């Protein structure tokens, strides 16, 4: 299925001037250590979560550091990830700082739980250590960028650990002797983070690496008409397609999904079946190897009729937000406490965060204020208690609510912008706000108030998918085919 | 140059060997001025004029190998006692005379094999010399 899929993680390394000078201000030898690293990463990834850290391309400062460096992981991180944002542009599905500057916290990397395939998010900061060092620092935060954590309320409970005893996992706060596996709390979160839909970028392989052109290294690159790698894993898959990086008499195929028994497979298979209904379903071409590219509902459509709404791939509901906050078992709560709580109280209901002055919320929305679900539980998931959790009690309704943070300034406590309150009313800025605040574009429609000619749905690139037997670009002709 | 075919050094030992720094060694000379590895100190256990002597500091160039060696190029058989050479057509013929054939053999350059093949065998009986002049 789509877990059992081989992902590409396109990695992009951001290296501060820092190591550069430790490193005797060689660019070379700082070229082959991230390469080294990377190769180490993926080596660890690939025992489990079967991905390849693809390194698409690496920048180190041979001059000094462009803007200002701090001993604190969290401004450090918010320096770098806007830096990204405002210089880097290059497609990459992770974009990851060798912090030169070694963090005075107790944490080895800073990196966004959940935050891959994102613009401002897609990445995280690891500071300067040993080879090995900052190869697991890598590890861990590619981890927490996929959604990958340590799970707080089972490790409390004991439901799943470390099967490395001896040394702790690599999850955990590194010690000096490294583990070789992680736990299977690691490969769930994985599998929840892409049956969500998150991490959909994740399935490119990359036409060009850091790397020479080398026989068997698992990707098509350049120079080479066919890879199914190595021969001693090549009998498995793709035995008759591509030996030896060279085709076998008649060929058209190495690896991929796309090609049973090295042959074309019948037009219209779904190399991909969605995940649920924010995912679109992928169809091959007719004529490439690799499935088609990962297609999902744009941002702004809902996950059902009304409740819900796709995020860049990513289901929302207040029960989803509960869910990812505090956890599988607990469940938003009915409009009773949200027209009941977040009108007027202290700690309850509020819409802003204002310790001294609560924010007042109005009675015209109440979804956009306080985040109350049900039967909240000790400890959440994820994130902090800015003091003690909320509680608050013909029907009765055990109402409960928190203040859950994150490394990042923005509080996971109150509800997440984009959650629905009605027809297009969604939370922005701790506000229940129309479409025209997000100003979301309009996808290519021939009619009046529809998307791509009413059937048919946009996918995430702003471009229709037509649905069966409609070529048109628009949905606008029907072309029967066999 | 055997280190050549390499990337990405740091740092290399070169200890309890005798090395005779000498033309074969030039190139580490060379080497040890252009690689910028964390390779220490090395010492010529050569010549007697570099006793354990560094080649950091040593140059290359200074028991550099000039190339002028008589090669031996060419062996023909015959007898010669006279040699000379004259620009006719532009062409440097070469007259080995033969005292004992009694013959005055020519030689000329040639432009294929890069050799000297028979141009012309001048008779006469037990010569000495032949002096070819060329007038107008």
């Amino acid at each position: 299925n789509v877990e059992e899929e081989t992902k590409y993680i396109e990695l992009m390394i951001v290296n501060d001037h820092l190591m550069f000078k430790k490193h005797r201000l060689s660019v070379v030898h700082t070229n082959t250590y991230a390469k080294s690293v990377v190769n180490m990463a993926d080596l660890i990834y690939k025992d489990q979560l079967k991905t390849r850290i693809v390194l698409v391309a690496m920048e180190t400062w041979a001059t000094d550091n462009k803007f200002a460096i701090s001993e604190n992981p969290l401004i450090t991180l918010r320096e770098f990830m806007k830096y990204r944002r405002d210089f880097i542009k290059e497609k990459s599905d992770a974009v990851h700082l060798f912090s030169g500057s070694q963090f005075e916290s107790s944490r080895s990397g800073a990196a966004y739980i959940g935050g891959i395939c994102s613009l401002l998010k897609g990445g995280g900061v690891n500071e300067f250590g040993k080879t090995d060092l900052m190869a697991v620092t890598l590890a861990q935060s590619l981890a927490h960028n996929i959604g990958i954590i340590s799970d707080k309320r089972k490790l409390a409970s004991g439901e799943c650990k470390c099967e490395d005893t001896w040394s702790g996992c690599i999850m955990g706060d590194t010690g000096y002797y490294l583990p070789k596996k992680f736990t299977q709390c690691n490969i769930e979160e994985y599998h929840d983070f892409l049956n969500s839909g998150g991490g959909a970028c994740l399935f490119n392989k990359p036409s060009k690496l850091l790397d020479p052109p080398e026989c068997g290294n698992g990707f098509i690159e350049t120079g080479e008409e066919c890879d199914c790698g190595t021969p001693a894993e090549c009998v498995l898959e793709g035995a008759e397609c591509c030996k030896k990086c060279t085709l076998t008499q008649d060929s058209q195929c190495s690896d991929g999904l796309c090609c049973k028994k090295c042959k074309f497979q019948p037009m219209g298979t779904v190399c991909r079946e969605a995940v649920n209904d924010c995912d679109i379903r992928e169809t091959c071409s007719g004529n490439s190897s690799q499935c088609a590219p990962n297609i999902h509902k744009m941002d702004g459509y809902s996950c059902d009729g009304v409740q819900g709404i796709c995020f860049g791939g990513r289901c929302k509901t207040r029960d989803r937000q509960c869910k990812y906050i505090w956890g599988q078992k607990v469940t938003a709560s009915d409009k009773y406490c949200y027209e009941k709580l977040n009108i007027e109280g202290t700690e309850k209901g509020n819409c802003g965060k204002d310790k001294d002055t609560w924010i007042q919320c109005n009675k015209r929305d109440v979804l956009c204020g306080y985040l109350l679900c049900t039967n909240i539980g000790n400890i959440p998931r994820l994130g902090e208690l800015d003091g003690e959790i909320t509680s608050t009690l013909g029907r009765t309704l055990n109402c409960s609510g928190g203040h859950v943070k994150l490394e990042e300034d923005v509080d996971l406590g109150y509800v997440e912008d984009g959650t629905p309150c009605g027809p297009q009313m969604m939370c922005l800025e701790h506000r229940c706000l129309p479409v025209a605040s997000f100003n979301f574009s309009t996808c290519l429609s021939s009619k009046e108030g529809t998307i791509c000619s009413g059937n048919g749905v946009c996918s995430n690139e702003l471009k229709c998918v037509c649905n069966r037997h409609w070529i048109g670009s628009d949905c606008n002709t029907y072309f029967p085919h066999n | 140059d055997i280190f050549k075919g390499l990337d990405s050094l740091t740092n290399v030992d070169l200890r309890g060997n005798s090395f005779n720094c000498d033309c074969k060694l030039k190139w580490l000379v060379e080497w040890l001025g252009h690689t910028n590895a964390t390779v220490e100190d090395i010492y010529c256990e050569g010549p007697p004029e570099y006793k354990k002597r560094k080649i950091n500091s040593l140059s290359s160039k200074d028991f550099d190998c000039i190339i002028t060696e008589f090669a031996k190029s060419q062996d023909l058989p015959y007898q010669s006692l006279s040699i000379d050479t004259f620009s006719y057509l532009n062409d440097e013929y070469v007259v080995i005379a033969q005292p004992f054939t009694g013959k005055c053999i020519f030689l000329e350059w040639d432009h294929v094999e890069k050799t000297f093949r028979n141009y012309d065998n001048i008779t006469g009986t037990s010569t000495v010399v032949c002096k070819p002049i060329v007038i107008e």
